[PDB]
């Protein structure tokens, strides 16, 4: 069943545990600064830069 | 080490109440019962029955000193007005 | 003339008057050219240092 | 205190870097530069602001480093001893006009003129004192208040009297990007580069703090459901009472 | 027998941490002094790495702090956790002492442990004001100014202890230097006092709302109140990290930010929030040398309650009249603080004059008063012919 | 703290009194009812506390058939405040009840205490 | 990077600079004398190394 | 270091972990002791203790007190008329990175 | 708190030995005595026999040491004069 | 300067040795750079400036 393989177990368990919080950080870094980025358009440094195009 | 001067508490075992006789206890597991269960029924109950009991002993005081802090900053406000400075160089003396 | 007022630390400038002398723009503290309150609620005039005179010398301290 | 001697309160003015998902605004901040250049510096120090933390933020590293090579630092003494004088680089500090406290009160009727790097933080009122400051100067003063001769009257500055007369006014700065150079759109756009000059951590604090937030509130949640899952036995445990023979 | 049992040093932890036997009943109130031990260690740890970036000189001080927070990499999350996990920890306390006036946990068996705690709260305030000195803004000299300037009233022997106090003739150089080796010194000596601070509660143990006694249901401390205190610990990390990052500058002022100057007097001198109800009862004493003494006393008349509460019962859950008065003694003390950040003015004066009455009347008039007729009501009620 | 000594002389005054017992009883009853420990199935005597000398005596001398009914009004008061709710009203104390059943034995402790006191401490005549 | 540029030290100059807080010596060449440095054999001395191997263009030298 | 050489932030970030290891050897001082209270003390023989003991009051006290005076007499002996025997005259030409002493020694008990 | 695990020793009344039985001690007090009373037949007599005994053990270890630290100063010193530049020269490759 | 009093010379002679020279004073009025002659609270210069 389920509990034999993920839960009983108390090595891929706390193995687990660190596998997803090495996963999880960068994904959840990636889409924060994916949002911020875009909620902000117009007033970064990047879109200033490409429209003082002279 | 030597013992030391004893306590009002204990240990397991030897707690220190008095000696109990005729008391039962029934109890069942939490993996056996529903959490969340009634949490409303709750907060619109209990919380409510908790608030109107023990909530005119916090607000006529809050009520009786709030009052206060007005009528001073009220007054001063008037003490440096142009119209108050007649009463200011009376009260300041 | 020290200027450390008790209940302030305010400094007077100098420049400015009444007298030829003294005003602050602190409370009104208006001083005498010899330095005396004279129209601000400061309660006193303040202390003069025992500087004392010994030629080529004054030694304030 | 009178409300004189207090000053008038700031108004609440619609800031672009107001609220906690924005940043600021880089095209402001350059074109507030240009009139820190061409109407503040010759009056004020900036003396905490580096040359090169503006690369990447309002001007480009070869922009940088031709503005820094327009001043003069001192370098070490040369094979005898003697002072000599080089041109600017990005570690160097941008410089001020005077050399010291004499020559800014000689310069300014006694008066001293202060450095601009944390005025957004050292006032009451933030950027809105100061943009209702520059722009704030009547016309007349009220009839009534006499001021020495030497100071101006804006009702912003406690007492109401200040050492430093009104210098913006319309059309001074002709700026790149042809915006109109009115004198409430360069009065904004010098505040806005001198909160950039007192908190350069504004835009990357603003979102570290969105990930500390989501993280933390979603472990007080957890741990709620955690607690009352654990505690479950406690309450709804019961208890009964047959009184036992009083033979013992 | 189990390891955590036999063991020198794990033997500590268990009969603390994982055995100890709590009443069943305790609540949600009972978790402040868990987070005033979180919070001595972030104070701590955030401080030993910004004094590797820190000078002392008075020449270059201000400027350090500045350093600190452009230069520094993540130097802004250390300063602003520092400066606002200082207010925090002392909003835990207030409540954390509130709480024990409630519920009589003050009274005998626990006179020695209220005792150890009234030191704490002294050498906590002294900290809290050695470290806003070595920021030397324009708060900074002119808040050092006003108060050691008071020991120079004591007959015959003050004018040598302020100039002892600052290594000259004025607040200098060497007065900013010794604050700060000091301000790193008084923390290692709370923790201490802490450790004995545990050591007398194990002896009677923790007390419960109802006042009665619990060594009929007692519940252990592990996974029921080791999992109840991360409910309060993650609250407490949310709001913080909301005020460090969002709003880092609002418990503060702006003349701080200003470099110390001796020669420009600010226009008002004002302490941090925490230290405005005890500056407010100095202001109201006419006399220099009656009013370093009735600020003293404010915190050492706490010192007196357990022979004054004069009641056959613990706490106040089931008392009316001593209910009423414990919550006029809490908003008496944030009107205190209130016209401690207020000009000296018309009615500011009288206002804290009768206000600072009744801080010292509750501990010595009232309670005394109250809780003898509460004892003789109880006995009418149920007694009477 | 204050005796019982204490209590019950000025207790006793006032109720002897016709004019102070008309006026200070009503005041002491709803001073009873507002309470509220009868609503957790207790008796006032069980709210005294207990870590002194004196009350430790008295309560060794209580009889066994009262001292196990004590124990169960206090584990299920515990239990019915860390729950958050009241009893049902057909479980609450009521004021005939309301006995001091632990008085006497206090008093009789108290007189001992200061009897052999005032003894170890006396000035003889010649 | 203390970077110098090129025309600044001379002939008879050898300045010994603290770029990176390190003492680092430069010198100024001639372009006949790195033969000058590969003047021998190298079983005299260590490590067979080569002018190539000095200093890319080896007339500066770090 | 951080940077590049031994440099300003290097002596900075010294002195403030010099102030703080002194308290955490004290923190080990009381772990120590409190190992030592379990079984005690041993003996020059290497025998059990537990036929024969004495208290430490007024014994043992008062001959610790031989040995404290002595240790006192000797270190003021040398702060006092040999103040820098112990050391080595390069640390008082102030540091420099551009001049390498011809030996480099450290005090005689590393 | 509750109980650890014991140890080797324990304290006044149950240290934890054997039971002893047939040994009597006699003592004087020690202002009945005179003190300074022999320290001469003291450290003429026992520090000269503790010494006699225990300083094979000391010095036979520390004149081995010494003599190699001297044999190779006096080869050091002869390396770096004129007349031994030849062997520097060999042993230095 | 003042060490030397009480050690090696006196008072009047050390404060007549300290003003043959010269040590910088803070600016004037209008921020130019003065001069003053030496003071016991000084200490003993120097013959070269690097
Ligand atoms: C030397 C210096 C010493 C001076 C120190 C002075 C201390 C002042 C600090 C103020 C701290 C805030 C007040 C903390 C109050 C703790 C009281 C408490 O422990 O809880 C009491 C009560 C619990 O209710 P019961 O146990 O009776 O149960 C009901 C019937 N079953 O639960 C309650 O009713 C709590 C209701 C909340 C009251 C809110 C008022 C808070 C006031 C705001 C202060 C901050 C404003 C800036
Ligand atoms: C856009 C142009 C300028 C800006 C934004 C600016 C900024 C400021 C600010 C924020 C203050 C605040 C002091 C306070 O009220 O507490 C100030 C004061 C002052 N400024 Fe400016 N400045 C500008 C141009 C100038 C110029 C060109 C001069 C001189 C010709 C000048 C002279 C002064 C003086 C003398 C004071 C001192 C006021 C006093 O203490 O009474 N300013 N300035
Ligand atoms: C109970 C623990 C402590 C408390 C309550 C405390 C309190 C404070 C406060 C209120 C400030 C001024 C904040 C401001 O900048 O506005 C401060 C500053 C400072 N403190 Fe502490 N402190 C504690 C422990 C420590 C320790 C142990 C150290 C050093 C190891 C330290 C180092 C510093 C430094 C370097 C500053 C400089 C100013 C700054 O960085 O903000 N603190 N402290
Ligand atoms: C760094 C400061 C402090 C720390 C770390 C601390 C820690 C603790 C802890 C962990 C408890 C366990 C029970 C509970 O949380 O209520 C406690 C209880 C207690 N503390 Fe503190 N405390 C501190 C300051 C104080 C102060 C300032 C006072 C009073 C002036 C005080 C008085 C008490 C009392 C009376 C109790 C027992 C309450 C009861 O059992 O009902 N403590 N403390
Ligand atoms: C540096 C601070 C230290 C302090 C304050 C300290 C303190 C003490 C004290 C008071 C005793 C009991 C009296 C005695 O046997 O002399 C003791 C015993 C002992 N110490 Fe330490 N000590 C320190 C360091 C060390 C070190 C570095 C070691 C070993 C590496 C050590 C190992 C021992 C042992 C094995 C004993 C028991 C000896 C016996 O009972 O025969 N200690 N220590
Ligand atoms: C009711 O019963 C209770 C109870 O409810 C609770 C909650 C607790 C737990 C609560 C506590 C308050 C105890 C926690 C202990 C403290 C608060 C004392 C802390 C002491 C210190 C000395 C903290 C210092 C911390 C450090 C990390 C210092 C070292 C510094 C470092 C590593 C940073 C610098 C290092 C480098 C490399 C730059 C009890 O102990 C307890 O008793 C039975
Ligand atoms: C008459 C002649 C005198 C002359 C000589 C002068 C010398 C005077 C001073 C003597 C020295 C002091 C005595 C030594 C002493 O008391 O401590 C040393 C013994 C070990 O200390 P401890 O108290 O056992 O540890 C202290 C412990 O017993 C208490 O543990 P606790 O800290 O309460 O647990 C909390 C831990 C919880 O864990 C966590 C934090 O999660
Ligand atoms: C000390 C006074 C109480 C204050 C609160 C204590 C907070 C720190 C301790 C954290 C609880 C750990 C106990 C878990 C355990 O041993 O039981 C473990 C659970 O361990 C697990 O596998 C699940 C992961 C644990 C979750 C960790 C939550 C937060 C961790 C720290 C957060 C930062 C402060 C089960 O074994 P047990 O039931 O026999 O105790
Ligand atoms: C109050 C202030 C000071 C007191 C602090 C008490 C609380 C400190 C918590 C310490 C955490 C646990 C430390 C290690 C626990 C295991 C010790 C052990 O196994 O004992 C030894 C190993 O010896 C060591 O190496 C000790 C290293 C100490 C580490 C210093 C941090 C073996 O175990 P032992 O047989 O002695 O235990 C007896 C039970 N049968
Ligand atoms: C956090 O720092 C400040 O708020 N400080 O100090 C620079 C400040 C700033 C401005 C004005 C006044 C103060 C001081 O206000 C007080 C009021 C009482 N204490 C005190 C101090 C030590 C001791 Cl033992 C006992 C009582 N200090
Ligand atoms: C008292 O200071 C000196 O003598 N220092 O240090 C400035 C000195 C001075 C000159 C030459 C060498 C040294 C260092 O010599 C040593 C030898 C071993 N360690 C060491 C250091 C740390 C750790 Cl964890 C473990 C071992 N250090």
């Amino acid at each position: 069943s389920l509990y034999k393989t993920f839960f009983k177990r108390n090595a891929v368990f706390v193995g687990t545990i660190f596998a997803g919080a090495f996963v999880f950080q960068t994904v959840f870094d990636t889409a924060i600064t994916s949002w911020y980025e875009n909620h902000n358009k117009g007033k970064l440094w990047k879109d200033v830069k490409a429209r003082i195009a002279a | 080490g030597p013992p030391s001067g004893k306590t009002y508490m204990g240990w397991w075992g030897h707690m220190g109440g008095p000696k109990q006789k005729g008391i039962t206890s029934y109890a069942v597991s939490p993996y056996a019962q529903k959490p969340l269960q009634g949490i409303f029924h709750n907060a619109v109950f209990n919380s409510f029955r908790r608030f109107k009991s023990q909530f005119l002993y916090v607000l006529i005081p809050a009520g009786i000193y709030w009052y206060w802090w007005k009528n001073g900053n009220e007054y001063n406000e008037f003490l440096y007005s142009k119209a108050g400075r007649e009463e200011l160089e009376r009260v300041n003396v | 003339m020290l200027g450390i007022c008790t209940h302030l630390g305010c400094v007077p400038i100098g420049e400015a008057g009444d007298f030829g002398g003294w005003f602050c723009p602190c409370h009104g503290s208006h001083y005498d050219i010899s330095g005396r309150i004279r129209k601000g609620p400061a309660p006193l005039n303040l202390e003069i240092p025992a500087y004392e005179f010994d030629g080529d010398k004054v030694i304030v301290g | 205190m009178t409300a004189a001697e207090h000053g008038l309160h700031a108004p609440a003015y619609a800031w672009s870097h107001n609220g906690p998902f924005e940043t600021f605004d880089h095209a402001s901040i350059r074109r507030g530069y240009q009139v820190y250049r061409e109407v503040c510096a010759a009056c004020h120090s900036l003396d905490r602001v580096a040359w090169r933390t503006l690369v990447g933020v309002s001007h480009t590293n070869e922009e940088v480093r031709n503005m820094a090579e327009e001043f003069e630092y001192d370098d070490e003494p040369d094979e005898q001893g003697n002072p000599k004088k080089r041109p600017g680089k990005l570690s160097d500090y941008i410089p001020g006009p005077y050399p010291n406290e004499q020559a800014a009160r000689a310069a300014n009727q006694g008066a001293l003129p202060p450095d601009l790097s944390l005025i957004v933080k050292a006032r009451h009122g933030g950027c809105d004192y100061i943009f209702s400051l520059l722009t704030g100067y009547p016309d007349e003063p009220p009839a009534g208040v006499a001021l020495p001769p030497g100071s101006n009257y804006n009702p912003y500055f406690p007492g109401g009297s200040i050492a430093m007369a009104r210098v913006l006014f319309d059309d001074m700065v002709e700026y790149e990007d042809g915006t109109p150079a009115t004198t409430s759109q360069m009065a904004k756009d010098v505040t806005t580069f001198l909160n950039w000059c007192a908190e350069p951590e504004h835009d990357e604090r603003k979102r570290l703090g969105l990930k500390t937030v989501i993280i933390l509130s979603s472990l007080y949640l957890l741990s709620i459901w955690v607690k009352k899952f654990k505690w479950a036995g406690i309450k709804t445990r019961k208890f009964v009472f047959n009184p036992p023979k009083p033979r013992k | 027998m189990a390891f955590r049992k036999s063991n020198v040093y794990l033997s500590l932890v268990n009969s603390y941490i994982i055995d100890s036997p709590q009443p069943s009943s305790i609540n949600y109130w009972w978790n402040m002094g868990s987070l005033l031990g979180l919070c001595l260690v972030i104070q701590i740890v955030t401080g030993i790495f910004m004094a590797m970036h820190y000078s002392s000189n008075i020449e270059l001080a201000f400027s350090s702090v500045e350093h600190i927070m452009r230069d520094v990499h993540n130097g802004y999350i250390l300063r602003y956790l520092h400066a606002n996990g200082a207010s925090f920890f002392f909003m835990v306390m207030f409540m954390h002492m509130a709480k024990g006036l409630y519920y009589g946990s003050y009274r005998s068996p626990r006179v020695t442990l209220w005792n150890v705690g009234v030191i704490i709260f002294i050498l906590t305030i002294a900290t809290a004001f050695l470290g806003y000195c070595c920021v030397y803004g324009q708060m900074s000299h002119w808040g050092a100014t006003v108060i050691t300037n008071l020991f120079s009233a004591i007959p015959f022997v003050g004018n040598d202890i302020v100039s002892w106090l600052w290594g000259g003739f004025s607040v200098s150089n060497p007065t900013i230097q010794r604050f700060f080796a000091l301000h790193y010194l008084v923390p290692f000596i709370i923790a201490a006092m802490v450790i004995m601070h545990l050591m007398a509660l194990h002896i009677h143990g923790s007390s419960n709302p109802l006042g009665i006694t619990g060594n009929l249901d007692r519940i252990p401390m592990h996974s029921y109140f080791i999992f109840k205190d991360l409910v309060t610990v993650f609250l407490f990390m949310l709001i913080l990290a909301l005020f460090v990052f969002y709003s880092p500058n609002t418990l503060g002022h702006p003349d701080n930010y200003i470099p110390g100057n001796p020669l420009v007097t600010p226009a008002s001198i004002v302490p941090e929030w925490y230290l405005l109800p005890f500056y407010a009862i100095l202001r109201s004493i006419p006399d220099k040398l009656l009013g370093v003494i009735t600020m003293f006393a404010a915190i050492l008349v706490l010192l007196v309650l357990p022979f004054t509460d004069r009641s056959v019962v613990r706490g106040n859950t089931f008392k009316v009249l001593s209910k009423f008065f414990f919550f006029i003694f809490v908003f008496n003390f944030v009107l205190l603080g209130q016209i401690g950040a207020c000009h000296v003015e018309v009615p500011y004066v009288l206002m804290g004059q009768i206000a600072t009455f009744i801080y010292f009347a509750y501990f010595l008039i009232i309670v005394p008063v109250i809780s003898t007729i509460e004892n003789v009501l109880f006995y009418i009620g149920r007694v009477n012919k | 703290p204050q005796s019982f000594t204490s209590i019950a002389r000025i207790g006793d005054y006032i109720l002897k009194s016709p004019v102070l017992s008309k006026l200070c009883v009503p005041v002491a009853n709803q001073f009873i009812n507002l309470a509220g420990y009868k609503k957790l199935g207790l008796k006032f005597d069980d709210l005294i506390a207990e870590e002194n000398p004196i009350m430790q005596t008295a309560l060794r001398r209580l009889p066994e058939d009262e001292s196990y009914a004590r124990a169960y009004r206090i584990i299920r008061a515990h239990q019915t405040e860390l729950t958050h709710h009241l009893l049902p009203r057909n479980e609450w104390i009521k004021a005939q009840e309301d006995v001091p059943y632990l008085l006497p034995y206090i008093l009789e402790a108290e007189a001992a205490a200061k009897e052999k006191d005032e003894l170890d401490n006396i000035e003889v005549s010649k | 990077k203390v970077e110098v540029n090129l025309a600044a030290i001379p002939l008879g100059k050898n300045v010994v600079v603290k770029w990176q807080g390190k003492p680092v010596f430069i010198r100024h060449r001639t372009p006949h004398e790195i033969q000058e440095a590969n003047s021998v054999d190298m079983s005299a001395l260590k490590d067979p190394q080569t002018d190539a191997d000095r200093v890319k263009d080896p007339q500066w030298l770090i």
